[PDB]
DNA sequence: GCGGTCGAGTCTAGAGGAGCT
DNA sequence: GCTCCTCTAGACTCGACCGC
């Protein structure tokens, strides 16, 4: 009788798991709650809909220590976090001697004993160190000097590139050129200090965990983006006295309150050369030591407070596990960089050639004064500068006559050379070409001259004129007093009739128009000058219609190159195809890659058949901030972002370049609507204590993406907008966005909607989903009521782990302010708690059953693991078990001692050799057109479900 | 497209009568022949191919494959030049001293049955790679060939590509061009195995050993066979800019915008009125000056008759004439000659002594 | 005699087995093929002929004559380049605006039966007005004789003679003096208008010219020179076993090499010099890539047999003072000069000769 | 003695980050 | 719902050469 159910006909967990997790017996459902839930479902027409039951899963979960699964998670976290807190507490009671008199000048670590005496040591022989590393930027990114404090001594490290001035060192980083360090390494932004540690790049996980005072600061006293802007502008302000920015000086001011930190204005590590560092050694070392001591004092005043605000050890263990990220890359990363930069340069050059070709075809409008009819080139300068001079067949020639003719032609030709004296000393520059064309074409005397208008670029004010850009069928126009802006017809004299004809042609092929304003001050004969919508607001003028803000408008078909050619739209598409690399090439090409030598690789990788003696394997340790916002979510711009390979983006397959070494496989899976199900379960727990009691939760559970019954599909059908727009709409409204946010989204996505129409649609969408006013009579009324109640509580804490909100956001300091930020924080920090529970449970499973694998990356809701090849199926089963336990804990902490089967397991545990979103993608891009399977040799990957995992693993994690 | 073939016939890119030319005949290879300007364009295209492939590589070598294929009980005209190149593998292993990778290249004619025998001028490259790096060299050559076909074009997006797999399981690539009617194959890179060499050289296989690094191995044969006749036809279709034909509503000049490294005749040299003898001497001197520096010139000054200047300029534009020099009477006293440019159609009076340097700079700046 | 053919075979001038290549096959177009050096020498000869015949002339144009002739007369391979040229008379008359005289020149293969025999030929047809047929014939004869004697090391071997055909049309034939005997390499014929009238029966209106103001029927002239036989003659002309080919024709001109170690340090310098020379259109033999560096005298002998104008040696000194050995094939005299002066000296040597 | 040009300086606008080097 | 520091690239300007 494994087929269990719910009083709302929702298939719950099977008996085999429900009696091993939540215990036998349970609770008799309250008939009043069942009646209320049934009535609510009947109100929204979701009662009695047939749902196909999933097969019931039978599985033998491992022993649950303590009971209730909450004491189990607590015991796991305590067993994991004990040996590092036992070193943090040792640091907190240190007896550190005064700073050394003179820092030693030698390679390696030198132990500074009592009274500042220098003594060389091989490695710091301690279990706790506060760390701060300085690296010369001129020399590259290899570390230069580092200062670390032990519980009982001071330490210093000087690299070979600061002690010995060799002729030249290699440009490839290796573990033999890094800092030679259970251990705990405290620091400020320790991810930067971690990337310079030698042992952190080996595949085998050395049991070292990093505590980042920046992350603890963001957890304790954090600032939202608007709060950060206000704080920076200034430096109702009660919260300013309790929070600070992420600067080490500001953090030290907030937690210690001593004298302000001294930052060297010379900046010999950022701007100065290596010689400056070699000369100011005794001063730079002292500055680094002062920073280390500031970090030490911050840690002393910060560790107990964080534990008092985040009491559950799961949060601390998850934070310790998020610091150790590891992205294995191979020799294909360099090829990716090279073939992305080359394909970016080629596309940029092709766009430049198209612009030059479109410029050359523009000169011909001068003949007959046809340029006066061109809607785009009418207002340019077309002036021409006057130049300032200041019979029968004779037969075959004889043998000598041909030479005579050649000589008399050559001498006559060379006689004309003597006329160069009359030529002016400084030659005139293209007097016959129009005025606007002389500027573009370089001067002949210039040593870097190139044929044609070689000085043409998108930034110039003529490029949107040559391309004949039309904004919704309206030609662009530039006015000095209002920036850019299109011209709407119907109202050198401008060719208004030509603009009218162009707009008629555009409308046939595909007042009335409302935009940024008619702007009658700029009088273009018979036209209205509507400015381009700027992201900063209608009070600012756009300086370029090719700015990154206009890419969605280009893709939507609003800002399109005009007709009459195939080089305008081609240039526009090339512009759209190289945006990502143009914005991220500096970041992506500057990633620190440390090429492990073969001597440092485990025998699993050095003997696998897929191993070649001519390949290089490295590790891009992400410089993540384990608490990057008020919501404690990790922040790293390069990796932790919603990126995926696209057919029209250059070098966008970077995540596909994180290739596991031969012998290892990146097991991992993505959570299915994590932040939607968290809100749904919160609403269900608040309303009636059963899943699906609210219509929103029922739609989330019994919803099919293909059938269109899900939330996003219904939203898009109701509002008649694209699925991505509806998705952003729903996520924003759930995060706490008001009706004004909906109005601006509707106006931006669809230009045909006025402010009145956008307001009407936003009101109609929010009046049937959230309800009316707390909230009543809506699909998501109970969930929003629960979120507002949690946010408005005296000390808002995450329901599933108890982690407290930031001090700069508690309702005491902020009275009636930042309500949206806190309601968003509820769900987002709940998701962060979900991630921490996942990591703790996964580490417990990998440690108890001896599954050889380590954490790799946690991009958004994805959870990847660099598991060994032989243990891939065991790792997949462990992932399924951890997801089950995490969802059960989420339900248990909210008073629901059950869990629907439809959300009790992963849809598919991806098992591939790269971090592509799906194991079926080939990642075809303009940079990588051939595909992953050909350029590099990466086959596809498995997407096992739970049932397929059980059969392969036999149901037992034990080897 | 109908007007483009009329232009090609009239401006002597394509020979034969008007009724004797159809796109089917051009693609099949049974056309009566290419006009002299078409021959010059094909020579330029072949020279650019040779410069890209054989000149710069330190291993690619030229090979000679006979047109006739003797034996299997009579002879036959060759269909592909790959089998001619594969016979020189052992012969040309001595040149590179049995080092790999090394290749053989050739430009020649290919006879393809259609009841009429057609002809095609195809440039091949048999590239003996070690089997370890077959999928690397194949992709490298795909990128290189696609870049080469795209750099000379006014619209590189038309020169698309595809990845079709052979029936036996071998992988390969087919280049294309988006003609107005459809896509036509112009080059193919097949990653053939060592089957062809083993079949062609039965017996002891120690001959077929290239010293890849330190270990001998039977090389993997890669064939890159492009169609130069259809290539130049594609370039002619691309330069005419049929898609372009709201701004050009009245602006309509029939111009073949061939790349400066491909155009058949670079400059057109004319003359105006009198005196006849001195102007003729100046024109002949300038003609020799330009010719001695590798610049083709159309001798327009020899024309006893004279046409209107606009009609002459249209005639030169249809012939892909980069510049139009006009040596008038005034040149004798100051050395100034009108210089109209095809790209812009704007006259600039440049001193006669500076014309050669400017032309060389303009031609060489486009990778010449 | 035989030694030269052996050297050409070993140095990859004439591809094929030693027994496979025979003198009669060489002279009849039935040889297995041309080696890469032979291919480049043929290309150089074609370029020189194209220059001297079509480039510095405003009356000559290229010809596109197909190989097969799909004529019911069941198609056949072409035996002459003349018929394809005559098929273009009505077409190429408009190019010169019907203004006699004018010419049509082509380089291509002729399928002369022997076993199929193929020879690459450079043929020029000259639509002379009838008045000056003999004059232009003598003009072309003088120019072709001087061109064929220009690159030779001894124009005495190159010769000429007169002859007559069955019809009774004057003509001259060229005969290179091969070591075994006097063999033919070129032939000039003063054909009449019957070659043009047979292809265009009646309606002579389209066949008129513009000699002066009157309209005439041009008297075509046939000038066929076997480029492959020219290659053979020039190879025999050059032949210590050294083939002293003319600089404008030799396939490989520069022999870049290495001397002392380290290999890695000198490899970059050699590759840079190689690219520099190649960008200027000077052929270079990449001899630095040879791992098993042979004796310098043996390498010089190999380059002498390969008709290499100058051999370049890069040693340890080049990394410091930039001195490179530059051996001259003609006078076997070693000399040193700065590595930045090599390109200009090579260009000067090529252009001077 | 006089008028056309050439080049530093200033304003403006989009670009990145809100850390650490 | 928003600030700031800094960097590069483009347009316009004033004031000073210098060719005739
Ligand atoms: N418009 C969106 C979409 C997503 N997210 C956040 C919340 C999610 O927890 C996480 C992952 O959402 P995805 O968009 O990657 O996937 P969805 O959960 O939206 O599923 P689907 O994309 O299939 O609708 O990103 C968000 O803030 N705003
Ligand atoms: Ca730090
Ligand atoms: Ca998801």
């Amino acid at each position: 009788g494994q087929l269990r159910l719910n009083p709302l006909l929702i298939q719950m967990l099977s008996r085999g798991l429900h009696e091993q997790i939540f215990g036998c017996g349970g609770e008799m459902p309250d008939e009043a709650a069942v009646q209320r839930s049934v009535e609510h479902l009947q109100k929204h027409g979701l009662w009695g809909q047939p749902a196909t039951p999933l097969p019931d899963v039978e599985l033998r979960l491992p022993r649950l220590f303590g009971g209730n699964l909450d004491q189990h998670f607590r015991l796991l976290a305590q067993k994991q976090s004990l040996p590092y807190l036992e070193a943090a507490a040792s640091l907190l009671e240190a007896q550190l001697p005064p700073e050394p008199k003179s820092w030693a000048w030698a390679e390696g670590w030198t132990r500074y004993g009592p009274e500042g005496e220098a003594e060389p040591v091989a490695i710091p022989e301690e279990r706790a160190l506060v760390f701060d590393v300085e690296v010369c930027l001129a020399e590259g990114t290899c570390p230069t000097l580092a200062v670390a404090i032990s519980p009982s001594a001071w330490y210093s490290w000087c690299s070979r590139r600061l002690v010995e001035e060799r002729y030249s060192w290699t440009s490839q980083l290796s573990p033999a050129d890094l800092i030679p360090l259970e251990q705990l390494v405290v620091g400020h932004n320790v991810s930067f200090d971690r990337a310079h540690i030698r042992e952190q790049y080996l595949i085998q996980d050395s049991r070292m965990r990093f505590l980042d005072t920046m992350s603890m600061h963001m957890a304790i006293s954090g600032l939202s983006s608007f709060q950060r802007s206000l704080w920076m502008g200034a430096k109702s302000w009660d919260w300013m006295d309790i929070s600070s920015a992420n600067n080490l000086a500001d953090v030290h001011n907030l937690y210690v309150g001593g004298p302000p930190l001294e930052k060297e204005p010379r900046e010999l590590f950022v701007k100065g050369s290596m010689r400056d560092i070699r000369e100011n050694f005794q001063d730079l070392m002292q500055y680094c030591a002062r920073d280390v001591w500031a970090t030490f004092e911050v840690f002393q005043q910060q560790l107990p407070l964080f534990l008092e605000r985040c009491p559950h050890p799961v949060t601390l263990a998850g934070m310790l596990e998020m610091g150790v990220s590891y992205l294995p890359v191979n020799q294909n990363w360099e090829r990716y960089l090279t073939e992305a930069q080359n394909t970016y340069e080629e596309l940029q050059r092709e766009m430049k050639k198209s612009l030059m070709d479109l410029a050359n075809d523009a000169c011909q409008l001068l003949s007959g004064e046809r340029y006066k009819e061109d809607p785009w080139l009418w207002d340019l300068e077309w002036d021409l500068q006057e130049f300032k001079q200041k019979q029968e067949d004779p037969g075959p020639p004889s043998e000598e006559e041909e030479l005579q003719r050649s000589v008399t032609a050559h001498n006559r030709l060379q006689q004309l050379r003597s006329t160069t004296d009359l030529l002016p000393k400084r030659p005139q520059h293209l007097p016959g070409h129009p005025g606007w064309y002389r500027k573009l074409c370089p001067r002949l005397d210039d040593p870097a001259w190139a044929p044609g208008p070689s000085l043409l670029s998108l930034q110039m004010r003529v490029t949107p004129k040559l391309m004949a850009l039309t904004w919704d069928g309206f030609p662009l126009h530039y006015s000095d007093s209002h920036g850019w802006g299109y011209l709407v017809p119907g109202r050198v004299t401008c060719p208004y009739r030509a603009i009218e004809s162009l707009y008629r042609k555009h409308c046939l092929e595909q007042t009335y128009h409302h935009g940024n304003g008619p702007y009658n001050d700029v009088n273009i004969p018979g036209c209205w000058f509507f400015k381009l919508p700027h992201k900063d607001g209608n009070n600012y003028n756009v300086g370029s219609p090719f700015a990154k803000d206009f890419l969605p408008k280009m893709e939507d078909g609003t800002l399109q190159a005009g007709p009459g050619g195939a080089s305008g739209p081609r240039a526009l598409e090339i512009n759209k195809m190289i945006s990502f690399w143009r914005n991220a090439h500096k970041r992506i090409s500057s990633q620190m890659v440390v090429w492990l030598p073969r001597s440092a690789l485990p025998r699993v990788v050095t003997r696998h058949p897929s191993f070649d003696e001519e390949g290089h394997y490295g590790a891009i340790l992400p410089q993540v901030v384990t608490a990057g916002t008020i919501t404690r979510r990790a922040v790293e711009p390069t990796w932790l972002t919603a990126s995926n390979a696209r057919p029209d983006r250059v070098g966008s397959e970077l995540k596909a370049m994180v290739q596991a070494p031969p012998g290892y496989v990146l097991v991992g899976a993505d959570v299915d609507s994590q932040e939607l199900w968290i809100a749904a379960v919160l609403g269900d727990a608040h309303f009636a204590g059963m899943h699906g009691c609210t219509a929103f939760g029922w739609m989330t559970l019994q919803g099919r993406k293909s059938r269109g019954t899900d939330l996003h599909s219904k939203t898009a059908a109701t509002v008649g907008i694209s699925r991505e727009h509806a998705k952003i709409f729903n996520y924003g409204r759930i995060y706490g966005a008001g009706q004004s946010f909906a109005e601006r989204l509707l106006m931006q996505f669809n230009h045909r909607l006025t402010r009145q129409e956008a307001a009407e649609k936003a009101q109609q969408m929010y009046a049937v989903t959230k309800g009316l006013r707390a909230w009543t009579g809506g699909t998501e009324s109970e969930m929003f009521n629960k979120l507002e109640s949690i946010a408005m509580s005296d000390t808002p804490r995450t329901p599933v782990l108890g982690c407290c909100i930031s001090r700069a956001l508690e309702p005491s300091v902020v009275q009636g302010e930042f309500i949206t930020s806190r309601v968003n924080w509820v769900v987002q920090s709940s998701a962060v708690d979900y991630l921490h529970l996942m990591l703790v449970a996964m580490k417990w499973l990998f440690e108890e059953f001896a599954i050889d694998g380590r954490f790799c990356i946690s991009i958004h809701d994805e959870v990847r693991y660099l598991v060994r090849e032989e243990d891939r199926y065991r790792a997949a089963l462990a992932l399924q078990i951890t997801n089950l336990l995490t969802r059960c804990m989420f339900a248990y902490k909210l008073g629901l001692n059950d869990l629907p089967q439809s959300v009790a397991f992963f849809s598919a545990v991806d098992i591939d050799q790269c971090l592509r979103k799906e194991v079926t993608m080939d990642c075809k891009t303009p940079s990588n057109p051939t595909g992953m399977e050909r350029r590099y040799g990466i086959p596809q990957g498995e997407a096992l479900d739970i049932y397929q995992i059980i059969e392969l693993t036999k149901g037992s994690l034990e080897k | 497209s109908e007007a483009l073939l009329e232009i090609c016939q009239r401006r002597h890119f394509l020979s034969g009568s008007k009724q004797q030319l159809s796109r089917d005949s051009l693609l099949s290879g049974c056309h009566p022949g290419f006009g002299p300007l078409g021959v010059e364009l094909r020579k330029n295209l072949a020279a650019e191919w040779w410069t890209s492939v054989v000149v710069f590589r330190e291993q690619v070598f030229p090979v000679d494959a006979l047109h006739h294929k003797p034996g299997p009980t009579s002879g036959k005209l060759r269909e592909n030049l790959l089998h001619g190149a594969l016979e020189h593998y052992v012969n040309c292993l001595d040149l590179v001293n049995k080092r790999l990778p090394y290749g053989l290249a050739q430009i020649g004619v290919c006879f393809h049955p259609v009841k009429s025998i057609g002809e095609k001028t195809e440039a091949s490259l048999v590239w003996f790679t070690p089997p370890r790096t077959s999928n690397q060299w194949l992709d490298f050559w795909l990128r290189h060939r696609l870049q080469w076909w795209r750099k000379f074009a006014m619209s590189p997006s038309n020169f698309s590509s595809s990845d079709c797999q052979d029936e036996e399981g071998r992988k390969g690539n087919k280049l294309y061009y988006n003609f107005p009617w459809g896509k036509e194959l112009i080059e193919t890179l097949w990653n053939l195995g060592d089957h062809e060499l083993l079949h062609m050289y039965p017996g002891n296989v120690s001959k077929l050993h290239g010293r890849d690094g330190r270990k001998n191995v039977v090389p993997c044969v890669l064939s890159v066979n492009g169609d130069l006749d259809r290539g130049m036809l594609a370039y002619l279709y691309d330069s005419f800019q049929l898609t372009e034909n709201t701004r050009k509503k009245n602006l309509h000049r029939k111009v073949l915008k061939l790349h400066p490294c491909l155009a058949p005749i670079k400059v057109a040299l004319d003359v105006g009125r009198g005196p006849t003898l001195e102007l003729r001497q100046v024109c002949q001197g300038l003609f020799n000056e330009l010719l001695e520096n590798g610049i083709s010139v159309w001798p327009g000054y020899l024309e006893t008759m004279q046409s209107s200047l606009e009609q002459l300029y249209s005639k030169y534009d249809e012939m892909s004439i980069l510049f139009t020099v006009l040596v008038t009477e005034t040149t004798l006293e100051n050395g100034l000659i009108h210089l109209r440019s095809r790209d812009t159609t704007m006259k600039e009076m440049m001193h006669i002594s500076k014309l050669k340097d400017f032309l060389i700079k303009y031609i060489s700046s486009a990778k010449n």
